[PDB]
């Protein structure tokens, strides 16, 4: 299992290690929050996380990094 | 007629007393709940401060 902590994902759309699940939505639909939540949720699951931010606003990328740092992620 | 009033009074008092006994018990549960909640709030407050001090130290790092 690769746990997201989202009951809607981990019950009905399960994501497993070695998988590729796409997160698709409209602008401001909550896509980043779902992905970020997943990385924050792997706190003691011993996985490594990479967050590639292609073409994303510099301030926005900084905000994500700050959020990760506060959590200890 | 006699057997009715007595029953009403018997049943009735069994019930007022019972209701107030339940009140007491709750007065007990709430009393318990209040203590637990208070302790939990203190611990939670402790949580916040402790963890934010940790965050500070990490910032210093
Ligand atoms: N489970 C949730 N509960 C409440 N709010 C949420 C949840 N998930 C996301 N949001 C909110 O939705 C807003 C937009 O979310 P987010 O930026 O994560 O989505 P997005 O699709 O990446 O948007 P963008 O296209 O701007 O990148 C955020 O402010 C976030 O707080
Ligand atoms: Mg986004």
């Amino acid at each position: 299992p690769l746990q997201t902590g989202l009951i809607a994902i981990d019950a009905m759309i399960p994501v497993g290690r070695g998988q590729r699940e796409l997160i698709i939505g409209d602008r401001q639909t909550g896509k980043t929050a779902v992905a970020t939540d997943t990385i924050l949720n792997q706190q003691g699951q011993n996985v490594i996380c990479v967050y590639v931010a292609i073409g994303q606003k510099a301030s926005s990328v900084a905000q994500v990094v700050t959020n990760f740092q506060e959590r200890g992620a | 007629t006699i057997r009715n009033s007595e029953e009403l009074r018997g049943k009735a008092i069994e019930q007022l007393e019972k209701a107030r006994a339940r009140l007491k018990k709750v007065e007990m549960d709430a009393d318990q709940f209040r203590v637990n909640g208070y302790s939990e709030i203190e611990r939670e407050k402790m949580n916040l401060i402790n963890s934010t001090y940790k965050t500070l130290e990490q910032f210093e790092n």
